[PDB]
């Protein structure tokens, strides 16, 4: 049975990963790197193909079409056999290894799903398993169309409002056909060609359009707004927040300040965040409908104390962190190392010893099969094995010192709370361990593929070889300078093949992005909730001072002016004036400056007084009226009461000190940034702001126990760093100097003008540069030479900002193999560790609200509940029948091609906006022309709706009213151009054509679910961006008085600076998206000699504060990157499944709904919304389809329904919502879709319908399909 | 007598402007062409390549002022690159509160100079440690980023005289005068 025997098939398996090992090696570099390769990939590939064909033969011919895997292995053999032909000519005098042939090796390492082959009965049906997989495909393409109508409605935008960024500042000397280098500006800039229009060069310098000077479309580079191609490829750039700030500076020089500053911000507010939030929510309800199909698929005796003894375990415990801390105090010190037997080894091989003493006695006490059988002393045995190798001579402080950093995982048995939160947040190990091979092996593909798809360029370098090619996709993957990555290869693979690269880049881009990054935020959600059966088992379970109070407590003062009473009646009398008078002195500390301080200037200090003038009168009173503390009504509550008499002190204080000179490290100085935290008093003020912030805080114990874990990944990295990196990732600023004693005297250097602007050199053309002296040095931003040092750099990689500089120079400078090290820490801390964070807000947040206790079940039915009350019934008039006429025209109207060319007609005038609409250009002439006629094709759709209905019935529809003004517009528009012809009707025929473009999500029904979804989203999140933006200031205030007078650096520029409120704030946002925070945290921290000091003024020093820096920076981005953002996240995951629906045959659906309504808008003629109770009879006949209710067969359910609605209001009428309320309950499996406590409400009423149904079908006679399913269901359960 | 200040004698001094019209005299004090702070004393009592002091003055090895002028003039020509390169740096009136490119541009020409005569000077009352000029530079002088392709230097600027906590200033105290304005 050489196929049937299991030996064989675990081969046939295993050789599956071998077979993309050996296609991983065929590569033109790594054969003239290894010559042996390229005859051993050969042999390899030759008897492996044996095996692959010797089944494929045997299958068919002995054994044995429909069968998907018998096709895909005949595929396959056919691979090898194309693989072993093209390499025995490549071996040849035939062709080369730098021949394209090679591409004929791209389908190869998809052999790799063989390797696997668990694809059968995984615990569920295939029905069961399809039904999971079609329902997220339908939810992930809607969501794919509302992000390609989002990605061209910004593309159309940037084309009208942006153009070329190519009029760069040029030295004059240069002429028109020699553009090099040497004729640009240093720090390299753009400007407007129009004055005031944006930036103009200084004297000596004037501006004009490169490309005009005989630059190339690769030379310029492939981002700027010069068609609707280019747009949305740099919309896509910007939108993934990778070097979007450089795109708003060009813009800010080339063109208008306004216009950059709103496109930018609301690109990133929509297009980066609450966007990318859909596709995590959509992963989240896949999840979701998991868990739904599980749930409804159904001396030595002296053992008994030394082993137990607190003793012996705490002894243990300090003996580690002791040995962690020494092995890690090895900072650099100095030039001398002698480690053939030195300190610090000692210590280590006595640790080792101990650990050895400490695992043989256990192993004697407890006897070594009782021994092994626990995971803690299997993972115990692999350390003290790893560190007995580690300190032997020639591996100390090599690569096994892995083992010796991992003994700092024992001392998690200090506190059962972290130990349990371990395993609650990792959860069963099959959930996690699944997905990280997944994505291993999607990775080792997808760049086996790369690496074979562009090997053999010769002109593109990071593709050469299988870890150069690893590495570009990992860097893709991560976010990093992704768009770099693709530049490379499409400035190298030449213009006839830039779209194909560039489409494979941007579809492997998304799917990493989008699906993989949102399934590790899925499967940690999954993790933080109970399974459904214990939160089943807990419900079920659970079943004249007086005067001044008087003051203090002043009072307050149809449904429009309610809502306007309820908001003056929101605080007291006293508490609104302080709100008043506190935004009025923050208002006045924006225009503070280095420059312009309230010590110098009497305007600004008005405020100063005005604020402790009121807060002293407040606190006062406050206190005579309720006292300090004494009492549950007192003003000294909470950390509350704490901050404002704070704020009161450091106010009064410092109004009262007003010190005229203020030295930049001084007590002064700390007191003017104490100052800076009078925005928060408006939390305390204001309510809602209140229950955000308590709402925040209940996730205060899981966000340190996260927080623990963190420290402890970056304590073991920095330990092992020091160890390794101390004194290397050193070296000389000369390029062509290789050892320290040659670094001295002078060298050229070539600075940098720009990184974009790839110009080659003129054959005897040397770079820009100057005479500098060249010393040995370590990288200003990271020096790996002390754990203070080694923390601050993990830190910043663990962000991935500037993680790969730090990635090249470990390669470059320590060695090649060193690159395992940064790839690991960027996979454990980066990937996983801060998806923790992710999963523990949202979470919490759900545990808020309270719906982290309902079954998936109970949730659904509860955004029904809600949905089915938001609902209504149709504006849509009857059809008229009194003429002819109005009659074919509502049948002209309604037909459902009509509908569908209206709709394409909208997308056939948005493409008008294809090139920029200016008055120079001919081509804009046919464009506007175009638009005339489109004016008039709508003019003529609105004129044919208001003659197929009466206009009061058609002006009732919101997209009626909206297309109606829109073409208003449109009209008025096509007037004036024809009378003016000047660039604002040109301008205005943009306006009125975007202002189209939008009305198409009024037409399709899942992109209306999506904006519904989106715009809901910023409704409900207004206080947390207010809270956002509180703490904004706070920290802009403090930048200001703390680094206001910095000397410029590698990012502090005249772009980027603190030297005003606005400069502040603008700064902030970019460190909020994450562009290069810690490149300008290390220009904030400078000190002499690269600064010039001042004895006691803060304004004349232009030097950073170290300390200062470090608290600032790091604090603010791991309180808004890390925490404030993810409620974001939190909020559209609430709304979307509130929103969005599908079709489900467990639910009353938008396809049932939508029947329902047209069939009550024919019962509900005149459209009053309230029908008698004698037409609900005749209204629940009409019903046909999946809401049918039999006349025949379920007369008991007709009968019911019949009597539930004359029951409800004792006969009269019934409202819409009456009827579909109980359409919903008649429709669901009540017994779980309910909650327990309005369950029994429910079947307590319909076993009152039984009762009295029953009565009168005896009274009666004594005188002489989902709705269906559900009602069998209950009668067989009755 | 005083500084090389401005004028061609007024000042009680001239500068070796021409080779052959000092063949012989007494007085050693005549001022360089680029490098004014230097005379030929101390460039003659320090180290020169061709032939050192004594037979200066009893014609035969006069070989060395044409050697001073040869390193005059090659400290000149990289003075032009650095100020073109200060030039087409269009941030230069507001990177720094208390520099500015004036100072910036003497404390970068008097490096250069010492870096070519790592010789002594004396007598102008203002006396320092030359390897203060490297300070100087990296004070008052704007941050240049250099041209990261093969060495990726980690945010580090173009001109930087120190590295790995090694020793500077150590009394070593090369004399130099206090040539400039602040
Ligand atoms: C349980 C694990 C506990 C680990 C505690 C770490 C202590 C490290 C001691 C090593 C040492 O003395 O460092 C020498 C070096 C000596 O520095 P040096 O020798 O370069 O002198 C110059 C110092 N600078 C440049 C900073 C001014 O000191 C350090 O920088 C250590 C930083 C102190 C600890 C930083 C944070 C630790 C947080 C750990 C969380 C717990
Ligand atoms: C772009 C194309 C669109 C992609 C659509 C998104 C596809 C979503 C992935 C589908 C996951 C189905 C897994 C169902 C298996 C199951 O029953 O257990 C859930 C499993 C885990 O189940 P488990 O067996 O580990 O345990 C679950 C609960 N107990 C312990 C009680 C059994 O979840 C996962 O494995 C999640 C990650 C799987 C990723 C591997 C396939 C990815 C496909 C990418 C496409
Ligand atoms: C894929 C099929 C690619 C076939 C094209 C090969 C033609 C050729 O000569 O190589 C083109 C060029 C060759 O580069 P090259 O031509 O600059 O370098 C060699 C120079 N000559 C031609 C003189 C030998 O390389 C490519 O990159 C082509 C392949 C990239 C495009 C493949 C994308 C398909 C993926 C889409 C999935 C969605
Ligand atoms: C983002 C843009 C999208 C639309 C945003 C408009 C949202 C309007 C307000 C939201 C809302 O529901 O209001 C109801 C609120 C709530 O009042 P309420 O308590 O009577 O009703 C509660 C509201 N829900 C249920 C939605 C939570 O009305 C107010 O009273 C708002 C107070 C006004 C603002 C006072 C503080 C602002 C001062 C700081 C500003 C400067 C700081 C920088
Ligand atoms: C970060 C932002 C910090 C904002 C300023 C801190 C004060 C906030 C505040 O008092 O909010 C009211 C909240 C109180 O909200 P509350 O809803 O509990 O207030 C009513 C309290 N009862 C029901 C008892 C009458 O103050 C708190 O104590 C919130 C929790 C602690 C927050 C600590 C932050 C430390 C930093
Ligand atoms: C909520 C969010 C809260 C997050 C809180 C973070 C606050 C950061 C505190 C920084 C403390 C710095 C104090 C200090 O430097 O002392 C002054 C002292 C005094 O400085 P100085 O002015 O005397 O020295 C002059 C400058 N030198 C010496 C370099 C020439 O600083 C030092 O000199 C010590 C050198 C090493 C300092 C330690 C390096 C940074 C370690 C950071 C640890 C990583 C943090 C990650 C947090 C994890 C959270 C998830
Ligand atoms: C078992 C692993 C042992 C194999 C060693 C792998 C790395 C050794 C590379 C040595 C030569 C390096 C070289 O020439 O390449 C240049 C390249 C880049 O150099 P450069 O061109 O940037 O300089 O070197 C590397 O990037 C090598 C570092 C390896 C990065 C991570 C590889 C992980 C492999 C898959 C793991 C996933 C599970
Ligand atoms: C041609 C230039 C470029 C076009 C390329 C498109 C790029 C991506 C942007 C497309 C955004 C969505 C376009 C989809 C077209 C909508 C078609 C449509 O509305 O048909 C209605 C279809 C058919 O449904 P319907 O039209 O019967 O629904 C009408 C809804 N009521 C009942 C309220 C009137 O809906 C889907
Ligand atoms: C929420 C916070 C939002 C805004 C806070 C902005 C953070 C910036 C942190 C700046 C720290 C640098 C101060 C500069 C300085 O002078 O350093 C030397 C300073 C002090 O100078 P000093 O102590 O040398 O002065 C000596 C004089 N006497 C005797 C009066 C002390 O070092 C410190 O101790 C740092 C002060 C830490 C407090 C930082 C403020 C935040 C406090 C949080 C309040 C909680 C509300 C929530
Ligand atoms: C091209 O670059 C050069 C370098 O600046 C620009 O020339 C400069 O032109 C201005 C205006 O003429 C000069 O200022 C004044 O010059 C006049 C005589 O030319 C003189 O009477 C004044 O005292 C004053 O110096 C400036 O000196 C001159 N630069 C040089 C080399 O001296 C030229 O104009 C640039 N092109 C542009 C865009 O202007
Ligand atoms: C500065 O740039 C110059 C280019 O002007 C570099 O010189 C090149 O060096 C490479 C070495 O890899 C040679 O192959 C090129 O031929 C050189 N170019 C020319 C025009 O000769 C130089 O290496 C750079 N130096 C520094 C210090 O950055
Ligand atoms: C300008 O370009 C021409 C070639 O088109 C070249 O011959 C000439 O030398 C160039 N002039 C300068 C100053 O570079
Ligand atoms: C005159 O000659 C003597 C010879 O020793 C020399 O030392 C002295 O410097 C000369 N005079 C002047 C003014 O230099």
């Amino acid at each position: 049975l050489w196929i049937n025997k299991p030996w064989v098939h675990s081969l046939l398996r295993i050789c599956a990963i071998i077979s993309v090992i050996s296609v991983c090696m065929n590569t033109p570099m790594t054969f003239e790197h290894y010559p042996p390769l390229q005859y051993v990939t050969f042999t390899l590939d030759t008897l492996l193909m044996f095996l692959y064909t010797a089944e494929m033969i045997a299958k068919m011919h002995i054994r044995g079409v429909k069968d998907r895997w018998c096709v895909f292995d005949g595929f396959m053999v056919f691979c090898l056999w194309v693989s072993l032909v093209l390499q025995v000519f490549e071996i040849a005098d035939i062709v080369d290894q730098m021949s394209p042939w090679g591409m004929l090796r791209i389908p190869r390492p998809l052999i790799m799903i063989r390797a696997f082959r668990i694809y059968f009965r995984f615990e569920l049906p295939r029905t069961r398993i399809t039904n999971i997989l079609k329902r997220s495909g339908e939810q992930i393409w809607s969501v794919s169309i509302f992000l390609l109508f989002f990605l061209l409605l910004y593309g159309i935008l940037g084309v009208q409002m942006f153009g070329t960024f190519t009029y760069h500042c040029v030295v004059n000397d240069t002429k028109p056909g020699n553009v090099t280098w040497n004729s640009l500006a240093i720090p390299d800039t753009h400007c407007s060609p129009e004055l005031e229009e944006g930036y103009q060069c200084p004297p000596g310098f004037k501006c004009m359009d490169l490309e005009d000077l005989g630059l190339s479309r690769q030379e310029l580079g492939y981002s700027g707004f010069n068609e609707i191609g280019t747009s949305i490829f740099t919309v896509y750039e910007a939108a993934s927040q990778e070097g979007w700030v450089f795109l708003m500076y060009r813009a800010i020089d080339s063109f208008p300040r306004w216009r950059s500053y709103f496109y930018f911000i609301t690109l990133i507010f929509f297009l980066a965040w609450l966007v990318k939030n859909v596709f995590i929510a959509v992963i989240i309800e896949t999840f979701a409908e998991i868990r739904v199909q599980f749930q409804q698929m159904w001396a030595p005796a002296c053992l008994q104390k030394m082993m137990r003894s607190s003793v012996f375990h705490m002894f243990i415990l300090s003996m580690v962190t002791v040995d962690v801390i020494v092995a890690a105090s090895n900072y650099y010190k100095g030039e001398n190392f002698r480690r053939q037997y030195d300190e610090f080894y000692l210590a280590e091989v006595a640790f080792t010893v101990l650990f050895d003493l400490e695992a043989l006695l256990k192993i004697w006490c407890l006897g070594f099969t009782g021994y092994i059988s626990s995971s803690l002393h299997k993972f115990e045995l692999l350390l003290v094995i790893g560190t007995t190798l580690h300190v032997y001579p020639d591996l100390y402080h090599s690569q096994f010192t892995y083992f010796q950093v991992l003994r700092v995982v024992r001392l998690i048995k200090i506190s059962p709370a972290l130990e349990d939160f371990v395993y609650k947040i990792f959860g069963p190990g099959k959930k996690l361990g699944s997905l990280v091979v997944f994505t291993a092996s999607l990775l080792i593909v997808m760049s086996a593929i790369s690496l074979q798809m562009f090997c053999f360029v010769e002109e593109l370098d990071r593709f050469t070889t299988f870890p150069r090619a690893f590495m570009s996709m990992f860097q893709i993957l991560t976010q990093e300078g992704w768009v770099d990555v693709m530049d490379q290869t499409l400035n190298a693979v030449g213009h006839m093949w830039a779209p194909v690269v560039a489409i494979y880049f941007i579809l492997y881009h998304l799917f990493a992005t989008l699906i993989l990054l949102s399934l590790f935020v899925a499967v940690i959600l999954d993790n933080l909730e109970l399974d459904e059966d214990l939160k089943k088992l807990k419900q079920l379970k659970q079943s004249f001072r007086n005067f001044c109070r008087v003051v203090v407590r002043a009072r307050f003062n149809n449904t429009k002016y309610h809502q306007l009473y309820d908001l003056l009646g929101l605080v007291t009398y006293l508490d609104w004036v302080m709100i008043i008078v506190t935004i009025c002195s923050c208002i006045s500390m924006m225009f503070e400056s280095p420059f312009r301080r309230v010590m110098h200037a009497p305007t600004l200090q008005i405020a100063e007084y005005v604020f402790v003038i009121f807060m002293s009168i407040e606190l006062n009173l406050k206190i005579m009226a309720d006292g300090l503390f004494f009492t549950p009504t007192a003003v000294i509550r909470d950390f509350g009461g704490v901050m404002d008499i704070f704020i009161y002190l450091v106010s009064l204080i410092f109004l009262c000190w007003m010190p005229q000179n203020v030295p930049a490290e001084s007590g002064a100085q700390l007191l003017m940034v104490l100052r800076c935290l009078r925005p928060l008093r408006i939390f305390k003020l204001v309510p809602q702001m209140r229950k955000v912030v308590r709402e925040l805080f209940s996730g205060f114990k899981e966000i340190f126990l996260v927080s623990i874990l963190l420290l402890t990944l970056m304590l073991v990295f920095a330990s092992f760093g020091v160890q390794l990196f101390a004194g290397k990732l050193a070296k000389c600023n000369d390029p062509n100097i290789i050892r320290r004693e040659d670094c001295n005297g002078i060298f050229r250097i070539n600075v940098s003008v720009s990184k974009n602007l790839n110009l080659k050199l003129r054959p005897g053309e040397k770079k820009p540069g100057f005479w500098v002296p060249r010393v040995w040095a370590n990288p200003r931003n990271f020096n790996f030479d002390n754990v203070g040092n080694a923390m601050l750099a993990l830190f910043e990689v663990l962000s991935l900002k500037g993680w790969v500089e730090v990635r090249d120079v470990i390669i470059h400078r320590v060695g090649p193999i060193h690159g395992i090290y940064i790839h690991v820490f960027v996979f454990l801390g980066c990937m996983i560790g801060l998806t923790l964070f992710v999963g523990v807000v949202i979470a919490n947040f759900n545990e808020n609200k309270g719906t982290a206790l309902l079954t998936v079940d109970q949730r659904r039915w509860e955004d029904l509940k809600s949905r089915l009350k938001i609902a209504q019934p149709l504006h849509l008039p009857p059809r008229p029948d009194n003429d002819g006429f109005r009659a074919k025209m509502y049948d002209i109207t309604q037909h459902p091609f009509f509908k569908r060319t209206i709709a394409l007609l909208v997308l056939a005038q948005s493409v008008l906006l294809s090139v920029k609409w200016d008055v120079e250009d001919p081509v804009t002439v046919p464009l506007a022309t175009m638009s005339v006629v489109f004016t008039f094709i709508f003019v003529l759709e609105v004129t044919m709706k208001i003659i197929a209905m009466s206009p009061a019935g058609f002006w009732q529809s919101r997209r009626n009213r909206y297309d109606l003004l829109v073409t208003s517009l449109g009209v008025v528009w096509v007037v004036l151009h024809f009378a003016l012809l000047n660039a604002y009707t040109y301008m205005m025929g943009a306006c009125v054509i975007v202002f189209r473009f939008f009305s198409i999500c009024g037409k399709h029904v899942t992109l209306k679910m999506l904006l519904l979804t989106v715009v809901v989203s910023m409704y409900k999140s207004f206080f947390i961006i207010v809270g956002m933006f509180l703490l904004l200031l706070c920290y802009a205030f403090a930048g200001v008085v703390l680094f206001g007078t910095v000397k410029y650096g590698e990012n502090i520029n005249r772009h980027a600076n603190f030297s005003s409120a606005g400069k502040a704030i603008t700064v902030l946002f970019r460190i909020v998206t994450g562009e290069d925070w810690n490149k300008i945290m290390h220009d904030c921290m400078v000190q002499p000699p690269f600064c010039t000091p001042d004895e006691f003024t803060y304004w004349a020093t232009d030097c950073g504060n170290y300390a200062g820096a470090l608290m600032y920076f790091c604090s603010f981005y791991v309180i808004i990157a890390y925490i404030m953002l993810n409620l974001l996240v939190a909020i559209i995951v609430e709304n979307f499944s509130l929103f969005y629906s599908t079709e489900e045959d467990q639910l009353l659906s938008y396809n049932d709904l939508r029947h329902f309504q047209i069939i009550w808008n024919m019962v509900d003629d005149k459209r009053e919304g309230v029908i008698p109770t004698f037409r609900v009879k005749f209204l629940l006949r009409l019903l046909r389809g999946r809401l049918e209710v039999d006349l025949d067969k379920d007369k008991l359910l007709f009968k019911h329904m019949c009597y539930e609605m004359e029951r409800l209001h004792n006969g009269g009428d019934v409202t819409f919502h009456d009827v579909l309320s109980m359409l919903s309950y008649r429709s669901v499996d009540i017994r779980k879709s309910l909650q327990l406590e309005e369950l029994l409400a429910r079947e307590q009423l319909e076993y009152t319908i039984e009762e009295e149904v029953a009565k009168q079908t005896i009274r009666m006679w004594l005188k002489k399909q989902s709705c269906s399913i559900i009602h069998s269901l209950r009668e067989s359960q009755q | 007598a005083r500084n090389w200040s401005r004028g061609a004698a007024g000042g009680d001094g001239q500068e070796v402007r021409s080779k052959h019209p000092t063949p012989l005299w007494n007085l050693s004090d005549f001022y360089l062409s680029f490098c004014n702070s230097y005379t030929l004393w101390e460039l003659f009592s320090g180290l020169s390549s061709p032939n050192t002091l004594n037979c200066s003055l009893d014609t035969t090895c006069r070989q060395c002022v044409e050697a001073y002028q040869d390193y005059d003039h090659h400290a000149q020509e990289k003075y032009e690159e650095f100020e073109s390169v200060l030039h087409k740096y269009l941030q230069s009136e507001e990177y720094s509160v208390k520099s500015c490119p004036e100072d910036c541009k003497i404390v970068y020409k008097a490096w250069l100079c010492s870096q070519y005569f790592e010789v002594t000077q004396f007598n102008c009352r203002k006396t320092i440690p030359c390897k203060q000029y490297c300070l100087e530079v990296q004070t008052r002088c704007p941050f240049i980023l250099p041209d990261n392709d093969e060495v990726i230097y980690g945010g580090l600027s173009s001109f930087i005289c120190t590295g790995l906590y090694e020793t500077f200033l150590t009394n070593d105290e090369p004399e130099c005068c206090d040539v400039r304005r602040e």
